[PDB]
């Protein structure tokens, strides 16, 4: 025999629960890569970006070591 | 604890299943055919309703007349009823009358006249029936939702069939059909209630001994549906109310989803407005179409059949204006079933369908059904025991893991009746079907 | 949370009648004079310290300081300058 | 703010002999600086209601009671706009200042609390 | 199959990184392979092909 | 049914300016809106006619700032009475956002309207930062090298988003011609944020002084608050009056009638007068990173007082303590002006911080303190 | 022409494999391809237009 229902209330903020958000922490994670690729993506043309972040990347980071020849620079 | 439900077999093949009671003084003896309108072609479409009525048309022993008389003077009352998959034919009466029943139901299926006469005379009794389900709201829009969502196929047809067929059906091909679909190996005769299963199953050896073998016996429940996403909306401005359905291709009885559907089902719920308690109700959408009058009333359902089936929500409504918001929200709430449930509503519509799945037996009526019902779909009575343990296996995983395959971005069938200017288009509501966020 | 005219939001009125003349009718600047002096005085005297605390204050402070940094800048504050760099 | 904070801190506050003797006699200085009852308010038309909670509450009022915060609020829109104060009877006496609406929405908030609590319950 | 729907589509955030991701490939590889496009069609015609004579 | 409220185009209008239902309280500091309206219509009145005098290369800008001065028929007029407007516009909006702070329109159901405001305050900022630079004197180009070197902070791409914005390696022609660009655009973009944050107000209406629902007792908004709002239009008129043709240079610095030198940098690089407090906020913190942060936080920190203020109770004409700490925080926010034109010396630069710490812990600690306090007093002071 | 359970034909466009996985993934393999172009076309634009606030040739002298 059962006397009363047995739960407890878990703890809340603005309706959100520590076991619901849980089930979203990857989402945040694929939409920041997302967003960090996309971010990347749109600066990649910026010359500090290839020099600082594309270029150091193995392999494929040859792609962003370009020099114009002295012979064909004005500047 | 329940008492044991005892399973028997003739030579025939045919199942005698019985759940006795010794605390009720009347019984529900009955037949449950696996066999329905599905078992019809596109020609012979309506012949189980037709068959239905006839059996009550009298025998090659009694009369019309002398059946009604012999009914009435056992006391209780016959009752029938054929869907798609399954036909019922049983009899409600008192605990020393059940001998009489089981002769008079073993009578009208096995040794029906089907005289040319009373085909003839029916023939108009149904026609009018096509003109008189228009006002059942419910069943019109379940029976569209089939019928767009199985389409061209046999789980599609309706019951009744087309008003063509109605005009042609021969005495011939009922007796052709009842042939070749009723027989010992697709049928069970249930007792429930006052009972004693030797007793029934020496009724059964006495009267339905003659009954026609298959060539085939497959078991029980056994068996290509091929779901389209679809809409039928079947406006009517003059209605008050909405009425719509939205489904999606659901779990057949015999699914390893089958109770995981179930939970999910339950997660949304029921809510009536009619109802006192309903706007206390935990379900998430409950809460919203209750603060927000957005609806009168909704049910979720998840119907099965041997091979598929359908799960979905029926929605009624006067708020015209609201309809969008209302199918917005339904489907944002499925939408969480793959992207949030967690422990919290799982283990809280585990809670309710554990009592749910027994609560509904409160009647010697819904005992046989519930017997004879499993033992159509499953081939044997599943003890409240191994559906507690299948329950209990149900986590969240799980039903996110199931919502995600059956309902996340999936074709919905889609039915309208009514007032339904305010339902958008097909797409608008199947885009309402995925998270952008998610 | 405000509608328009004929369902703006309002609870249920009932029981109140409303007075008022025409601009024509009346005199627009009747008793000015006496507003103008004595309850100009009343509204002002009720909000005065509210007004006076914080400007008498930061008034205080900004004397002191601005004071403070012309002395540092003198030839007498030379040391104390020393000491603030 | 909730009312429901408010009203609980209060109790607390009335609860303590020490506590009470010290902000009982500040808080009714306070509400004579305030000066809400010059223009014929009650404590309880100040509270803001344009939330839907308030609203609900607001619903519940008697018919009377809703009736005569409106001539109060009207009575000090049109005080608050011609510059007068409340005279003689417009004003509020200290034992006319009744907490009119404060059970309703104690009520209003208390289900809805309840019903975010209840959202949340985890089955053991 | 489906794993490939599950893995890069189902999720709306996989999908959009997925796409970015591959707009991020294509947008570098395209520039490479049209840079030796044209370079071919343009034989001994541009700047490069007669610079070694300076 | 009137044709005012049968015609789509007209029944928006009507909604806005004729038939809009407004308290009938609302006191003269609900005034400013519409003084906002007129000076972003003077300025777009103005603006556009210089833009139509003005050369935008740097060789020739001031000169043609001269040649509207001294050449143009009442170019002086036009010259004078956007430079002075602009500062009408600031002493608006900050009376308008002390209005709002002070009777609590911020708070629910008007977060949306206080949010877009907060935009349009720094679009305005920025709007009058670009106009300064255009004249091309001294101020404007050490106003543009160094508010410009400030985005030198952002780390690892600062340098270059400043090479970007300036389109070279210090400021010249090629900033002001964007400059001039932008400044002729982001008027339109803060017309349109203005009228922005109107529509998300018609859902609640206007605030009144008392801090209660106006649902009561409303009045049309003409012909009340059309004639309350001419007297407004003729105050300002007068003190526009007194300064453009009186004093039209009371309100600037002298220093940018002296054309701009790259070389030769002012006395004193003090910005105008309106931006004063974020620039005393900016000096307040030592390092260059955390000075830029603390001067853009002191801007948005305003979209947190829907939730920092706790009050039961919309406003402040109610609570005595409240309106104290308000007048403390106002007087401590002109402090913080004054402390911008100072000199970096001893003692303001101690002061300067406890001022900032002020205006910080207004948003953070005070407010919710005080705001929650008084909830109890009413409660227990009216039982 | 008469009863509304008999739905129309629609043979000639209803795909015979319409519930599977590899039928939904083609069309997002398309509204993909779309958004992949969409986004490699708008970075292009964005860069190559925004390139022209850089300092330009004469300054770069
Ligand atoms: C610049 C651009 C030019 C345009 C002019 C627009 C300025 C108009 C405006 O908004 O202020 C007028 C405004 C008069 O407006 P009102 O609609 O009669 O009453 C508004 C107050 O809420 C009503 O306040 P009150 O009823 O409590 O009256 C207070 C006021 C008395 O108000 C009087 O006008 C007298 O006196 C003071 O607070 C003075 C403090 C003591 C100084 C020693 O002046 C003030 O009340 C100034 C108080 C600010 C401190
Ligand atoms: C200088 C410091 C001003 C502090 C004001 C304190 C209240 C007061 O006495 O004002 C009179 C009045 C008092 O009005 P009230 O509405 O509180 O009271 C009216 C009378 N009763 C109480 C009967 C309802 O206050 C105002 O009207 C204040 C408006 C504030 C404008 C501030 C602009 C500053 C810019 C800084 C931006 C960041
Ligand atoms: C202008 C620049 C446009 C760049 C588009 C960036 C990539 C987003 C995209 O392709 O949208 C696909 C996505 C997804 O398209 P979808 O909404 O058809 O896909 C949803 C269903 N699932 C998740 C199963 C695929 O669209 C959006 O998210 C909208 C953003 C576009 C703006
Ligand atoms: C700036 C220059 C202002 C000059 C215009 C003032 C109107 C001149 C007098 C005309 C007048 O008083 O008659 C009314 C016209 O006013 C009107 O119809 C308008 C009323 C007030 C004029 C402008 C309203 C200002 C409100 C907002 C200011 C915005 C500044 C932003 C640019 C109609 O009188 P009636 O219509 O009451 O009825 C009376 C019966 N017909
Ligand atoms: C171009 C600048 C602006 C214009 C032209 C403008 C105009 C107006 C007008 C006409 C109104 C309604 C009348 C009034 O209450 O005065 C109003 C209300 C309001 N404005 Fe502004 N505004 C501007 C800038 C701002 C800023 C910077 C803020 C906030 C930081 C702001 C916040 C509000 C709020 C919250 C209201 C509602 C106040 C209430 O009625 O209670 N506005 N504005
Ligand atoms: C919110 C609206 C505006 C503000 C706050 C504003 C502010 C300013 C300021 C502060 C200056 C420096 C004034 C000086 O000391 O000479 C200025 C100059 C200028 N503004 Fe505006 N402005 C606004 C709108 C416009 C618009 C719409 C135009 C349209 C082109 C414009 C065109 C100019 C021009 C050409 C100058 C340079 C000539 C001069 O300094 O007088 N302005 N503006
Ligand atoms: C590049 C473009 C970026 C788009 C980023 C979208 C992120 C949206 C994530 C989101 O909606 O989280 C919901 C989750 C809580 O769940 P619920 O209350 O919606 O069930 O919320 C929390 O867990 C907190
Ligand atoms: C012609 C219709 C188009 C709608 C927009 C035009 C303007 C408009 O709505 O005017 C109104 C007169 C308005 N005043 C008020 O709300 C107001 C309300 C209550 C009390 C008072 N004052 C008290 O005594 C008011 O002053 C106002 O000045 O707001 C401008 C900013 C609007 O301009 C725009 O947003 C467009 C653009 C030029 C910024
Ligand atoms: C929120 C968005 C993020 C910020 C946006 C960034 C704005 C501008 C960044 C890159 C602009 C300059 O970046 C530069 O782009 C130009 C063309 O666009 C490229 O230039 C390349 O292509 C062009 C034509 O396409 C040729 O004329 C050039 O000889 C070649 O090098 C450079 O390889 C790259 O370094």
């Amino acid at each position: 025999y059962v006397k009363k229902p047995s739960y407890k209330i878990v703890p809340h903020f603005l309706g959100f629960n520590i076991p619901t958000v849980s089930k979203w922490i990857p989402i945040f994670g694929i939409w920041g890569a997302a967003a960090g690729i996309g971010a990347l993506f749109l600066i990649e043309g910026v010359p500090r970006t290839r020099q600082d972040i594309l270029s150091k990347i193995p392999i494929i980071g040859e792609h962003w070591i370009r020099e114009i020849p002295a012979s064909d620079n004005p500047f | 604890v329940s008492p044991k439900t005892r399973t028997s077999n003739l030579k025939n093949g045919l199942t005698i299943a019985s759940e006795s009671n010794p605390l009720v003084q009347t019984a529900t003896v009955g037949v449950w055919i696996d066999a329905g309108s599905r078992n019809e072609n596109a020609y012979n479409n309506g012949t189980a309703h037709f068959f239905e009525h006839l059996a009550f048309k009298g025998t090659d022993k009694r009369s019309q007349h002398q059946l009604e008389l012999d009914i009435e003077n056992m006391g209780g009352h016959l009752n029938a009823y054929t869907s798609r998959e399954s036909t019922v034919y049983y009899a409600k009466s008192f605990k020393d009358d059940v001998p009489k029943s089981v002769e008079i139901l073993a009578d009208i299926l096995q040794h029906s006249k089907l005289a040319e006469s009373a085909i003839d005379r029916e023939r108009e009794v149904i026609t009018r029936e096509l003109e008189e389900v228009n006002k059942q709201y419910e069943e019109v829009v379940f029976d569209h939702l089939h019928a767009t969502a199985f389409m061209n196929q046999p789980l599609g047809r309706t019951i009744l069939g087309p008003r063509e067929n109605i005009q042609t059906i021969t005495n011939t091909e009922l007796r052709k059909f009842i042939t070749e679909n009723y027989t010992a190996d697709r049928m069970v005769l249930v007792g429930a209630g006052a009972v004693d299963h030797d007793a029934l199953v020496e009724l059964a050896e006495k009267y339905f001994s003659h009954l026609p073998s298959s060539q085939s016996p497959v078991p029980l429940g056994t068996p290509i549906p091929n779901f389209v996403g679809s809409e039928v909306r079947l406006r009517d401005d003059t209605m008050p109310v909405a009425h719509i359905a939205i489904a999606v291709e659901g779990v057949s009885w015999t699914s390893e989803d089958y109770y995981t559907a179930l939970v999910a089902q339950a997660i949304i719920g029921n809510y009536d407005r009619a109802v006192g308690t309903s706007r206390h109700q935990g379900s998430r959408l409950s809460n919203i179409v209750s603060e927000n009058n957005l609806a009168n009333s909704f049910q979720s359902f998840s119907t099965s059949y041997s091979d598929t089936g359908l799960w979905g929500i029926y929605l009624t409504s006067e708020n015209t204006t609201q309809i969008d918001d209302l199918v917005h929200f339904t489907l944002k709430e499925w939408n969480r079933l793959s992207t949030s449930v967690s422990n919290l509503q799982v283990e809280r519509a585990k809670s309710q369908l554990k009592a749910g799945l027994l609560l509904s037996l409160d009647g010697t009526t819904y005992v046989a059904e519930d017997i004879g019902r499993q033992l159509t779909t499953l081939g044997r009575r599943v003890t409240p025991a191994e559906v507690e343990a299948k329950l209990e296996a149900v986590t969240e995983h799980d039903v996110r893991a199931w919502a995600q395959k059956t309902l996340y971005d999936k074709d919905i069938a889609l039915v309208g009746l009514g007032p339904i200017e305010g339902l958008y288009d097909y797409n608008r509501i199947r885009n309402d079907m995925s998270m952008m966020r998610w | 949370y405000m509608g328009w005219w004929g369902h703006m939001g309002s609870p249920p009125q009932k029981g109140i009648a409303g007075y008022t003349i025409s601009p024509f009718a009346a005199r627009p600047f009747a008793g000015v004079v006496h507003a103008a002096i004595f309850n100009t005085f009343r509204r002002t005297k009720n909000q005065a310290l509210f007004v006076i605390l914080p400007v008498s204050f930061f008034y205080y402070v900004w004397t002191q300081a601005s004071e403070k940094n012309e002395w540092l800048y003198t030839k007498a504050g030379r040391h104390e300058l020393a000491k603030a760099l | 703010a909730s009312i429901t904070s408010v009203v609980k801190t209060s109790e607390l506050i009335l609860k303590s002999p020490l506590l009470s003797k010290i902000v009982v006699p500040l808080a009714k200085t306070y509400v004579k600086f305030s000066g809400y009852r010059q223009l014929g308010f009650k404590m309880n038309d100040l509270i803001i209601e344009e939330t839907p909670n308030m609203q609900l509450a607001l619903r519940r009022l008697p018919p009377t009671e809703s009736y005569d915060r409106v001539y109060r609020l009207i009575r000090a829109t049109q005080f608050s706009l011609s510059h007068k104060l409340a005279t003689g009877n417009d004003i509020t006496k200290p034992e006319e200042d009744d907490h009119y609406l404060i059970p309703y929405i104690l009520d209003v908030e208390a289900e809805a609390f309840e019903k975010d609590a209840l959202d949340n319950l985890e089955v053991v | 199959a489906t794993t490939f729907y599950n893995v890069f589509v189902k999720r709306n955030s996989a999908f959009v990184a997925t796409i970015l991701a591959s707009a991020f490939v294509f947008d570098m590889t395209f520039e490479t392979a049209i840079d030796n496009f044209w370079d071919r069609i343009n034989a001994g015609k541009q700047w490069k092909d007669i610079r070694h004579k300076y | 049914m009137a044709l005012r409220k049968k015609n789509s185009l007209l029944n928006m209008a009507n909604s806005y300016v004729l038939d809009s239902p407004q308290p009938s309280n609302l006191n003269y500091f609900w005034n400013f809106g519409s003084l906002l309206a007129l000076c972003l219509v003077i300025q777009l009145a103005t603006g556009i006619t210089l833009a139509m005098h003005y050369t935008s290369h740097a060789s020739l800008a001031f000169d043609s700032v001269e040649h509207i001065m001294r050449d143009v028929n009442f170019g002086w007029f036009i010259r004078y009475a956007h430079a002075n407007t602009a500062s009408f516009f600031f002493i608006c909006i900050y009376a308008h956002m002390g209005r709002n702070i002070y009777y609590g329109s911020y708070k629910t159901p008007r977060v949306l309207p206080w949010s877009i405001g907060v935009i349009i305050f720094l679009l305005l900022i920025i709007t009058a930062f670009m106009g300064y630079v255009l004249v091309f004197g001294q101020m404007s180009l050490w106003g543009a090298t160094v508010i410009c070197n400030l985005v030198s902070a952002i780390p690892w791409l600062g340098e270059d988003i400043v090479h970007f914005l300036w389109g070279g390696f210090s400021v010249g022609n090629p900033t002001l011609q964007r400059f001039f660009a932008l400044h002729y655009l982001m008027p339109f973009v803060l017309a349109v944020f203005a009228l922005l944050h109107l529509i998300a107000l018609h859902t609640a209406g206007s605030s009144n002084p008392l801090g209660i629902t106006s649902n009561v007792d409303k009045l049309s908004m003409h012909p009340y608050y059309s004639f309350k709002d001419l007297i407004t239009v003729f105050a300002f008129l007068l003190m526009f009056t007194l300064f453009v043709f009186f004093s039209p240079d009371k309100l600037g610095h002298p220093d940018n009638y002296i054309p701009a030198n790259p070389m030769v940098t002012p006395a004193s690089i003090v910005p105008e007068w309106y931006l004063l407090p974020f620039y005393a906020i900016l000096r307040a913190i030592p390092d260059k990173l955390g000075g830029v942060i603390a001067m853009v936080a002191a801007i948005l920190i305003l979209l947190i007082l829907p939730i920092v203020d706790r009050s039961i109770i919309r406003g402040n004409a109610f609570k005595p303590i409240s309106k104290l700490l308000f007048g403390f925080f106002i007087c401590n926010f002109l402090l913080l002006g004054v402390l911008g034109q100072v000199h970096i010396e001893p003692p303001f630069i101690v002061l300067g911080q406890i001022c900032t710490i002020f205006y910080f812990s207004y948003f953070l600690i005070l407010l919710p303190m005080v705001s929650t306090i008084e909830n109890i007093f009413f409660y227990i002071g009216s039982l | 022409g008469k009863s509304t359970y008999k739905i129309p034909d629609f043979t000639p466009y209803l795909k015979k494999d319409r519930n599977t996985d590899a039928n939904r993934l083609f069309s997002y393999f398309m509204i993909g391809s779309f958004g992949m172009l969409s986004a490699a076309g708008a970075k292009a634009t964005v860069q190559d237009f925004l390139s022209n606030m850089s300092a330009s040739a004469d300054v770069l002298a």
